């Protein structure tokens, strides 16, 4: 899973 | 449905019949007031969600109730139902109006009612039927992304690859790593360099094409309607398919039936049933909004050029390559052909209602029904696929049990006490009950296709335990509502109920919520009748609600299995617990004024609102000392004041030509009041977000403030610091200390549309318009497309070839070899203008029929989401809150489509 | 109408009033550790050190630790109903081992004073019980120091924060947010919770899956090697060092087969119970293993260096089961020790890559041992036990000096997560830079250079403290300057 | 649909649904059972029986003293049906039942699986006829396939 | 023995109806109630919900259309020992039990 | 239909045994029905038979 | 070994096809029949042993 | 099962 750095969901979560 | 004092908007069935999504409240998105609809994923499977006036809370839902003929039906369910049976749709938008709903009432509440039967000799029936295409609606991201050429060049300089090396050596090896990999298997050594040719350097692999698809959406229809002397009937089969446009598929399909009948049975008693069933089958793409490679519009940009995976023909090949890898990669068509799903629902909807009216004035109503969801899904791993890392397959089923239960009894006596003054008094018991159930087994070691029964798995080590989630909650409540009627033109309204939830444990589950509301006719008390005023209305309310939107079992302090040994059990502590849990409440204070002109030629209303949210009911994020993640607490507060605005009148109106148009407005300003142990922010972290009293939910982030044309090196402002005049303080040292609050908002403050129409015989044209203004979100996708320096296998955008170098210092684009951060420059403006319907009809004329079976038809063509306006470099702007991230990006769709009248 | 509704499949909490009950909690607490002292959870500062390398395989997973990357490493990981990774979940499993042991021990002991056992019996065992969970309190209490407290050697820090420990919770207590205890403070819990369990714990261990006073006496030595007290460490390693002998194995396959075996291992003093269907997991993170058939194939993100392949003598058996020659089918070595226990296979013709986890194998009571004797002069007694490991692998040691210790500990722990501590105490910095990548592997294993450099003294090589305990604590001092 | 005098074309469809969850418990700590493990098993399911018909009818009277009626009809039934149950054991309390809590190991057991469908094709006629109104005759021809045979 | 495997159980139902029609247009609903207890004291019983909306309509002078719809909550169970030979089970039981 | 289904001998393999017979000239039983009726009704029709 | 939980007895068992105990039987009958007494002797007293 | 003998059914069955 290639994530580099993905932000996690805040306000759409 | 509710009172005069109230906010109120109603949509008919135009904006609501024959859209080619089964996600009904995305024909919602820029229609209603204050009503902000937005859909994140294209997925036609995936749901609207919806905010009205705002959020209310940081924790629980802003979900509004949706309501169905007097119903709480879940969206869910509302999609198993053909939206062409509904004959409006209300918003009810302040305290005064959603008086006699509850559970999460501080939400406003969506009610649905569908068609009913006109009473007419003839009875009516009418046919429907539309066929139409969906396609990716913005291909932009593609255009200034490198070419294979560009990014084997771009890798090998950058030391990527090795540090003694070239094009040509690597193209070689990448090649000879290709050729050997599809050599050990029999399905590919005699392909290769023949059918198969995974790695070309000298042709770009289409991956758009290569992940996503133009698809079909059909449906169609058939309805009756008619009745007699007091029964009234309106009758419905319907069809539904609409395909995912993404390769990884998805889709929604459903088959429907509506009975609606009642009848005035005698002097006293009418009865009536609202019945409605579907079969329906939904699939998801589950990997959209994940980094996994090649997945979704993420490898859309990312994929190498040069790795293709096509064969000769330009079908997808089964598989794809990349170097390195030791076991090729499954295209989506293949990996979905190995793991086949299915989901078949079975969705009924019984209801019925008695009305007893025993004197004048008294009208006793009870109804009851209940909605059920029987839902079986099946899921495979195929045997013997040479790409899988076993031959030995899998199976998963499923069975989902949904049972709701509604009971709501009323008693409402109408009575004036002389003929200037007028009373009618309202009381009522509802209760709701919720019970739903999941179980799940699963075999594998399957050696064969055909051989593929649970029972049929391998014992032992290859066996496993089954799913099982069990869930309820239930509301009790008793409610009143009464109405004065001064003259004809003061209205004051009234009313008071009491909540109690499942939810909240024994001593904190019942609350006690009121509403007062107030309506003048200015107009036909102190104006009389004039010459361009039409109607003038003052309306006010303040009034309370709850908010109990939240988890079924949230405050027990709880304890559960978790086995150490096979032969022991294992206790372990489950849950925090919080006894005091209870409702959130929210207030709220209305002012509208609505008018009409001409003669109500121009209609306008436009609301001003305060509405206000205590003991917020916060997920709180705890601190991981204490071993868990959150507990729901009622610590918050919160604030929403806004305004919505609303216009429409007829511009042009000959004796054979009709134009007219439409316009709605929000603006809305959040404001976080309080929030948890005295704390004046809290940073949620990693999602560059942040709470803090006295500003809207905001992003929070370093801002960047370029590179240094001397070192290639990215730069940050110093927040709160100042030099001499040339000001500002910058620093190449990346650290959190500097991220600060940003002035933009996650919740988008401004929410608007605006419809035009005309009419010239029988043709007909109608487009529609929605707008998110003040819509920020972070790119996440950019934080790969622009890294010089990591995941430097993945391909870039061509701004990279313009990197900082000693040799090239007049450049923007930072020296390779440094991570970005997630600043500034990743934070987009989302904001959009999108076209959401285009319909042009023609009626065909009544003299054609002059025969007497046909009496007439329409046909139509109709785009959804043809025309797009935004700055968002993404593929969708509305597809994300806060962070866009692989995302399934919204559709375009060309539909035409046949009406027929008898 | 009755509007209550419990979670079916949960209870409440209530305190132990019966001897199951007790052993149930006990019981669901080492089920807890098997997902704490976990491998997976220290691959992490296994890779921050300076034996390995970025492939061109890597999807920026492994990179930050590997290549320093501390834009990335400050606020790295997650803790949530999704996943539990990384630094932040590293700090999450730890501290929750700590807030359930708690419970136990609390629980255990309210149970004891309301006498609510009913016999001589189940009152010695619930003490034992109680004993039990003191060792996993240092542990946890212990393991949130070794990443998350500084060390002496350290130069600029944040102001105060040099000599500081861990929030140190004592009592079962969600709702509590304070600020970190000092260094003084958490040692001193955490050995007055080891030395008074082995009072109570008997002689000889019960259960290769429980605490047993052989773990508790090999868990402080490791913590005093941790503190540089080699008198003491060297003291406690005595105690346990031979009563668990080394793999006897004739050559590299006899090793393999005997080591990949939890359950004929005889070095493991401690294990956590695992079973193809429970408590067995997949650690793939180092070598980057998959199926395929009756196969296995590799696609490792990170390599040692050359100079880790050349610690090994080629006769060594570690050569061939910690790290394995098969990078680019035959090309170049992985770290290969997490490969499988095969008695957790679905099928036996078809591996499935799970192992369980180990807590502590007697080989490092032996380096400890081999340390602490050199540094405080007893050099038969390191000459002894070097020689005797390094001979039962394989690849008996020629001199036995410090240096060798340290190839020799370098080379048995390997994947294990201890290089990066060994740097700080031996005070060497990251020399990655300067690093020949493994030759047969180029194109494929290149050279990536540090984001940031990490002399002696660097502060990176502790931790920050995760962004979710920063932010919810105004009371939280943090780590970095 | 009545198109002329005389001729009636009916077209009838349904579809019957049962869906059945079952669940059944052996009670933990029961001290007159063999063990005190408590085990469960739950069960799911599922019948779909489809059904259509269409039959068009032509009434004529051709003399006062001759009445004929004519009907053909098609019809196709079809049945799917299936169950799936799972179950677990070793339970030691009464509170801690999901499936999801058993003992795993050798208290694991595989799931049970059964699927059953059939369907049949139909063709059919039927004639009426009445001479007077004293002699009448009627006289039916059909064909039946069905999926219980090759 | 035989008041130790058998007992009196109660049956009880439940019944509302509408009917009638105008011009065309029939209709007939339903709801119900039903209750079976198994004598046997094995458990066994039937418990039925029944819906029924019964529809029927000539639209115009060519078209009449109709539907039968129909519906249920129903709990089944059977005592599942009889017929076969357990000793203290059943009327087998009932006789066969040493007394 | 004649048929084979699974029947595993070990947990690392798959079994097959035969399961059915068969018999490939299964069709339908045919019946036949000669019905020969009498109705009746006496005094006005208060008796029928 | 084919209990469920160590602790608790299901008496299930497998299926046993010959075991040399019986073929020891076997060859000290048989030795017997054709007089190579030494021969019954030896395993007779082997087995008993 | 104390059946020293249940004849099976047939006609019944
Ligand atoms: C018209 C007269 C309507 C009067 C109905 C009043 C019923 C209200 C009493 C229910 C309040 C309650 O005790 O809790 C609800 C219970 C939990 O959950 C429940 O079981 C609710 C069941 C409600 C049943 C009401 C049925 C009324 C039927 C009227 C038919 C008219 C002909
Ligand atoms: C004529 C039409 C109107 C008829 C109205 C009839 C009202 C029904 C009253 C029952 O109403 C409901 O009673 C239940 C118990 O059953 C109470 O229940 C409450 O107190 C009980 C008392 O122990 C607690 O156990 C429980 O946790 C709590 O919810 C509710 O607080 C009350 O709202
Ligand atoms: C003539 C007019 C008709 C008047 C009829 C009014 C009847 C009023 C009766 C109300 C009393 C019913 O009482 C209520 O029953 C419902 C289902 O029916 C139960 O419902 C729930 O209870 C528990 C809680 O998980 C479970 O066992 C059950 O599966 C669940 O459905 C409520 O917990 C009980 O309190
Ligand atoms: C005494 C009160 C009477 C209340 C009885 C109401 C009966 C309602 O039960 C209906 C059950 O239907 C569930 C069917 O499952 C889905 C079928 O959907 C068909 C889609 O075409
Ligand atoms: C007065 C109460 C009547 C309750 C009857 C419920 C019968 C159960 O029906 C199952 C629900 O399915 C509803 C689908 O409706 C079919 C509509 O299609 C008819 C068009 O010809």
């Amino acid at each position: 899973q290639t994530a580099g750095a993905n932000s996690q969901r805040g306000s759409a979560g | 449905l509710s009172t005069v004092s109230g906010s109120v908007a109603k949509v008919s069935s135009e904006k609501l019949a024959e859209k080619p999504v089964a996600n009904i409240m995305d024909a919602l998105q820029g229609q209603v007031a204050g009503m902000q609809v937005m859909t994140t994923s294209g997925d036609p499977t995936a749901v609207a969600s919806v905010e009205i006036h705002g959020t209310g809370s940081l924790g629980a839902s802003s979900a509004p109730l949706y309501i169905v003929d007097g119903m709480q039906t879940s969206l869910d369910v509302v999609a198993t139902m053909n939206p062409n049976d509904f004959e409006s749709m209300s918003v009810l938008k302040d305290a005064s109006a959603t008086s006699i709903y509850g559970a999460r009432a501080a939400n406003g509440v969506v009610f649905i009612q569908t068609k009913k039967g006109k009473m007419s000799e003839r009875g009516r029936i009418t046919f429907n039927a539309s066929y139409g295409i969906s396609q990716i609606l913005n291909t932009k991201p593609l255009d200034n992304m490198m070419t294979g050429d560009e990014l084997l060049d771009f890798q090998v300089k950058a030391g990527f690859w090795g540090n003694n090396q070239t094009v040509q050596k690597v193209k070689d090896m990448i090649l000879a790593g290709a050729e050997d990999l599809y050599g050990n298997y029999d399905s590919l050594k005699d392909e290769y360099g023949k059918t198969l040719f995974p790695v070309d350097f000298n042709h770009d692999a289409d991956w758009l094409k290569a992940l996503f698809k133009t698809a079909p959406t059909s449906q169609g229809d058939i309805s009756f309607s008619g009745g007699s002397q007091g029964t009234s009937y309106y009758a419905s089969i319907g069809y539904f398919d609409q395909e995912g446009m993404a390769r990884e598929p998805a889709n929604f399909k459903r088959y429907s039936g509506r009975l609606n009948f009642e009848s005035r049975i005698n002097e006293w008693l009418k009865v009536g049933a609202n019945l409605s069933g579907a079969i329906a089958n939904r699939r998801s793409a589950d990997y959209f909004g994940k980094y996994y490679m090649g997945s979704g519009t993420f490898g859309v940009l990312t994929m190498p050029r040069y790795y293709n995976p096509f064969d000769v023909n330009g079908d997808l090949a089964d598989v794809y390559y990349m170097y390195g890898a030791t076991r090729p990669s499954m295209t989506e068509p293949y990996f979905a052909k190995m793991r086949p799903f299915s989901s078949e629902s079975h969705q009924a909807n019984v209801n019925g209602f008695a009305q007893i009216t025993p004197i004048k004035g008294l009208t006793l109503k009870a109804q009851a029904g209940v909605d059920i969801t029987n839902t079986r899904t099946s899921s495979k791993r195929m045997p013997n696929n040479p790409y899988d890392s076993t031959p030995l397959g899998e199976r998963r089923e499923r069975a989902y049990r949904d049972v709701s239960k509604s009971f709501t009894n009323t008693a409402e006596y109408k009575f004036s006490i002389d003929e200037k003054h007028d009373l009618t008094a309202l009381m009522g018991h509802e209760y709701i009950e919720y019970e739903g159930d999941v179980i799940g087994a699963s075999s594998k070691g399957f050696e064969s296709d055909k051989l593929m029964l649970l029972s049929q798995g391998k014992t032992g080590n290859s066996l496993s335990l089954p799913e099982h989630r069990v869930a309820e909650y239930a509301y009790l409540s008793f409610f009143s509502r009464f109405n004065y009627g001064f003259d004809k033109w003061m209205y004051i309204d009234f009313s008071v109920r009491n909540d109690q939830s499942s939810r909240f444990g024994s001593n904190n589950r019942s609350a006690w919520f009121y509403s007062v509301g107030g309506m003048f006719d200015i107009y036909n008390k102190f104006i009389q009748e004039s010459n361009w005023l039409s109607d003038l209305r003052l309306k006010m309310s303040y009034g309370t609600t709850g908010n109990s939107e939240i988890g079924n079992y949230n405050h027990q302090a709880l304890v559960t299995v978790n086995n150490y040994t096979e032969d022991a059990m294992g206790l372990s502590i489950s849950t925090a617990g919080n006894p005091d849990l209870s409702w959130e409440k929210q207030s709220q204070f209305n002012f509208g004024l609505a008018a009409g002109a001409f003669n109500n030629r121009l209609s306008a209303e436009v609301d001003f609102y305060v509405r206000t949210t205590n003991d917020m009911l916060i997920d709180v994020p705890m601190p991981y000392i204490s071993g868990f993640f959150s507990q729901y607490q009622n610590v918050g507060s919160m604030k929403n004041t806004g305004v919505d605005l609303s216009l429409k009148g007829t511009i042009y109106q000959n004796k054979d030509w009709n134009v007219y148009a439409s316009a709605n407005f929000n603006y809305n300003r959040q404001e976080i009041t309080k929030l948890f142990f005295g704390l004046n922010k809290y940073m949620l972290p990693n999602t560059g977000t942040i709470w803090e009293i006295g500003y809207p939910n905001s992003f929070y982030m370093a801002e960047y403030a370029g590179i240094d044309k001397k070192t290639g090196k990215q730069l940050w402002y110093v927040p709160g610091q100042v030099d001499a005049d040339g000001n500002k303080v910058t620093t190449s040292q990346y650290s959190a200390d500097l991220e600060t609050r940003i002035d933009k908002s996650v919740t988008p403050p401004i929410t608007g549309g605006f419809s035009l129409g005309a009419s010239w015989k029988g043709l007909s044209l109608d487009a529609d318009f929605a707008y998110i203004v003040g819509k920020w979100m972070i790119n996440n996708d950019r934080y790969f497309t622009e890294n010089g320096g990591g995941l430097m296998q993945l391909n870039k955008d061509k701004m990279l070839l313009n990197a900082w170098t000693e040799d090239n210092k007049e450049t923007d684009v930072p020296k390779l070899g440094q991570s970005p951060q997630f600043d500034t420059h990743l934070l987009e403006n989302a904001s959009f203008l999108r076209l959401k319907n285009l319909k042009l009809t023609y009626v065909l004329p009544n003299s054609l029929f002059a025969q007497n079976v046909i009496g007439g038809a329409r046909v139509y063509l109709m785009a959804r989401n043809l025309l797009t306006v935004t700055k968002y470099k993404g593929f969708d702007p509305e597809a994300g809150g806060n962070v866009g991230k692989n995302q399934y990006p919204n559709s375009k769709q060309y539909v035409a489509g046949i009406q027929l009248s008898f | 109408c009755e509007l209550d509704r419990d979670p079916e499949g949960k209870d409440f909490q209530q305190p132990y009033t019966s001897f199951v009950q007790t052993k149930q909690n006990r019981d669901g607490l080492y089920a807890l550790l098997r997902n704490t002292e976990n491998p997976r959870m220290h691959f992490y500062q296994e890779l921050q050190s300076d034996m390995y390398c970025t492939t061109i395989t890597d999807g920026n997973s492994l990179a930050p630790f590997v290549n320093w990357d501390l834009g990335i490493l400050n606020d790295h990981g997650r803790a949530d109903e999704d996943e539990v990774s990384g630094i932040a979940g590293y700090y999450f499993v730890y501290n929750r081992l700590n807030q359930q042991a708690n419970a136990f021990v609390n629980n255990t002991e309210a149970a004891l004073q309301n006498q609510v056992y009913k016999n001589s019996t189940e009152i010695a065992n619930a003490k034992s019980f109680l004993a039990e969970g003191k060792v996993l309190q240092a542990l946890a209490i212990w393991r949130l120091m070794d990443r998350f407290s500084f060390h002496e050697s350290v130069t600029e820090v944040n102001s105060g924060a040099k000599d500081l420990g861990v929030i140190l919770l004592k009592e079962y207590n969600p709702g509590y947010i304070g600020p970190r205890a000092t260094k003084a403070q958490c040692y001193d819990y955490i050995l007055s919770r080891l030395s008074e369990a082995i009072e109570v714990l008997p002689e000889n261990r019960e259960s290769v899956l429980y605490v047993s006073r052989d773990y508790a006496y090999a868990l402080r030595a490791r913590i005093y090697l941790a503190l540089g007290e080699y008198g003491k460490a060297a003291a406690d390693a005595k105690m346990v060092v031979d009563k668990y002998p080394l793999i006897g194995a004739a050559d590299a396959s006899e090793f393999e087969n005997i080591y990949r075996s939890d359950a004929n291992n005889p070095e493991i003093i401690f294990r956590g119970f695992a079973s193809a269907t429970l408590g067995s997991f997949t650690a793939t993170t180092l070598n980057g293993a998959a199926p395929a058939g009756k196969d296995i194939k590799y696609n490792p993100s990170a390599v040692p260096f050359q100079w880790v392949v050349d610690l090994y003598e080629n006769e060594d058996f570690r050569k061939s089961v910690y790290i394995a020659k098969v990078v680019k089918k035959d090309k170049g070595y992985l770290v290969n020790k997490f490969l499988e226990d095969k008695a957790y296979r679905d099928v036996q013709d078809k591996p499935n890559l799970k192992v369980g986890a180990r807590y502590f194998s007697v080989a490092e009571v032996y380096l400890i041992l081999v340390e602490s004797a050199l540094q405080t002069g007893d050099t038969p007694t390191a000459e002894k036990y070097l020689k005797a490991l390094s001979k039962a692998r394989g690849a008996e040691v020629s001199v036995v000096n410090m240096e060798a210790l340290q190839a020799e500990r370098t080379r048995e722990l390997i994947g294990e997560g201890s290089r990066l501590r060994d740097m700080v105490r031996w005070s060497i910095p990251n020399n990655h830079d300067a690093f020949e990548t493994q030759p047969g592997l180029e194109g494929f294993a290149n050279t990536t250079p540090l984001k940031a450099q990490a002399p002696v003294g660097f502060y990176a090589y502790t931790w920050e403290f995760p962004q979710r305990d920063r932010q919810t604590n105004p009371q939280l001092i943090k780590n970095w300057p």
